[PDB]
């Protein structure tokens, strides 16, 4: 399973990366999709989990060939988004157990990289550098 | 059960000084005096010669310590540490060895309440002039005389 | 196919009926926006290779939407799926 | 999971007011590496001469080690929340939930021991009462010396300051709506006495 895209974005709103594994344009409908599926959170719409403590996955939408799924911290903010191509979803029980795992992993690299003891307090760019090489690493 | 307890360091200064009486717990214990200062360094002197000859003669692989003394009257129960820090015990005899005893002092007391009592100073010769038999900085830590005087009070 | 595409409608209109009713009760229409949101889903991620398939997603969704007609809720759950059908309606077009 | 010795750890979180002294003197016993001269002050003595050094020069040194307490507790906190999973949600629900998780889970991570009962005024400050507090259970100075024993502790109360203020951050409340003060005004009640005679108190207010 190859996400399209992986999204981070704090309390405030305030998207830390939008990487995709690299077509030329293809960035800005990502942008996009990020952008609409932000709101989400704060919508009675959906009903987060708020059972058992513990993050759940759901499937939030599909707009433009891209399923994409998203995870709510309750407990920092944090709010990772996720996209997926339909031609490469068979739609089984444990293709969404593996998701909820790759969800996993992204977090534990987003953790890992935040608590980094040479981050000096807030500098953007080696926060951006740092996950991006470590989801180069993952992500082929 | 025991009559006094003494403890030397590296740079062969005696300190710390606990002398005991007739078996009163609560005997009298002249706590690092001046008076006893006459005889440590000839305790000191005798257990490094005896230590001494023990190396000298020895054989095998490991260099070892003496574990005890005994005269006529009193014994003498000793314990070596690599760190140059030895703990000696006077005793009448009564028992086999202190051994134990003394370990569990160095492990429990001495460990706990100098070594990782920041505050205290270690290694008491402090800038030359006393490294070498001549000075007094001897322990006075609340904790260390207080929890000891507990322990050795069962024993005495 | 026979063996699982009307056992699937069978159900899911069983399942919009008995679970919820309509006509007010808030949590009933959002219950009932997540039912058809993972039944859309469902059918479009399996069913793929079904040359038929967006033509039959454009009625469906065009005649779920005739239910919610009589708040800000519900409002909202229009316009969520007015947005599905017009991407699907783009999807087939293009 | 893997495990490391808590004295070894304990040994190095003490050593901590030692290195706030010494770091800022060098801002503002001679011994060899392999050819280069550096010196070394030992750390005993640094106690004593943050006791009687200045008021501003303290007032530095103790911010710095909050500093330290604060990446502690910030770093510690992201942790904490992935692994035990606690209820609590972003900004406030009630600050009683907060101190109840810091209480049951922090203190039992760093320190060996669950933390003491806390008060609850319902508005404004808590307070957190700790018996015994482990780092400094064989601190002492003299039989005599012991009104000197409580000012020359006081800079070492300052790690679980900062390792409160920085849990407090990241889980809503910045470090500008939050003081927290520690203090020795703590008796011990009815407890067994232990080697060190005083408690400790943390008085954290919050707005």
């Amino acid at each position: 399973l190859r996400p399209c895209f992986v999204s981070l974005i704090d309390e405030s709103d305030k998207p830390i990366l939008i990487y995709v594994p690299n077509e030329m344009n293809d960035v800005l409908k990502y942008n996009v999709l990020s952008n609409i599926s932000l709101d989400y959170f704060e919508s009675a719409l959906v009903e987060w989990h708020s059972l058992d403590s513990k993050p759940l996955l759901k499937s939030i939408f599909q707009l433009e060939g891209v399923s994409v799924f998203a995870m709510l911290i309750k407990q920092t903010g944090l709010k990772i988004v996720i996209g997926f191509e339909q031609k490469s979803l068979s739609g089984a029980d444990d293709e969404f157990e593996a998701i909820n795992q790759i969800f996993e992993t992204v977090r534990k690299i987003y953790i890992r990289v935040k608590c980094n003891p040479l981050l000096v307090s807030g500098d953007e760019k080696s926060i951006i550098k740092s996950l991006e090489r470590k989801f180069d690493e993952l992500f082929i | 059960g025991i009559y006094s307890f003494w403890i030397f360091d590296r740079h062969c200064n005696c300190i710390f000084d606990r002398e005991w009486t007739l078996a009163s717990n609560s005997a009298s214990g002249t706590i690092n005096s001046k008076q006893n200062e006459e005889d440590a360094k000839l305790l000191y002197g005798m257990i490094f010669s005896l230590r001494s000859i023990t190396q000298k003669l020895s054989k095998g692989s490991v260099k070892n310590d003496i574990r005890s003394i005994s005269t006529g009257k009193y014994r003498v129960h000793t314990y070596c540490t690599a760190s140059g820090l030895w703990f000696v015990l006077l005793s009448d005899f009564k028992q086999q060895s202190y051994t134990q005893v003394l370990q569990y002092i160095y492990s429990h007391i001495y460990v706990k309440y100098v070594s990782n009592n920041l505050l205290s100073p270690y290694d008491f010769a402090e800038n030359e002039n006393e490294m070498r038999g001549q000075g007094t900085r001897k322990i006075t830590n609340r904790n260390f005389i207080s929890v000891l005087e507990s322990f050795l009070a069962p024993m005495v | 196919t026979l063996d699982k595409f009307q056992l699937h409608k069978y159900f899911f209109i069983r399942r919009l009926r008995l679970l919820k009713l309509e006509d007010q009760t808030l949590t009933a229409f959002v219950g009932a926006f997540q039912l058809i949101k993972n039944f859309i889903e469902s059918i479009s991620i399996e069913y793929r290779k079904s040359v038929r398939l967006l033509e039959f997603k454009h009625y469906f969704i065009t005649s779920m939407l005739s239910y919610f007609e009589f708040n800000p809720l519900l409002c909202e759950i229009k316009a969520e799926l007015l947005m599905l059908k017009r991407d699907n309606w783009v999807q087939g077009v293009m | 999971l893997p495990k490391v010795s808590q004295s070894v750890y304990q040994m190095l979180l003490n050593e901590m007011v030692p290195l706030a002294m010494g770091i800022e003197r060098q801002i503002s016993r001679l011994k060899i590496e392999e050819h280069h001269t550096v010196d070394i002050i030992r750390s005993h003595n640094l106690i004593h001469e943050l006791y009687k050094a200045d008021e501003e020069e303290k007032e530095k040194v103790l911010a710095r080690l909050r500093n330290i307490g604060f990446q502690i507790g910030l770093k510690l906190s992201e942790l904490l929340i992935f692994s035990n999973n606690p209820n609590l949600k972003f900004k406030e629900m009630d600050l009683l939930l907060i101190m109840k998780f810091i209480c049951r889970d922090v203190w039992k991570q760093i320190f060996g021991k669950q933390i003491d009962n806390l008060k609850t005024n319902h508005r404004g400050t808590f307070y957190l009462l700790d018996y015994d507090y482990r780092p400094i259970q064989s601190f002492s100075l003299e039989e005599d010396a012991k009104n000197e024993e409580l000012k020359m502790i006081e800079p070492f109360l300052e790690i679980p300051v900062g390792i409160i203020r920085g849990v407090l951050s990241s889980l809503g409340y910045s470090s500008e709506e939050v003081i927290c003060l520690a203090s020795f005004i703590d008796r011990p009640t009815d407890r067994p006495k232990t080697a060190f005679p005083k408690g400790v108190s943390f008085h954290v207010q919050v707005t």
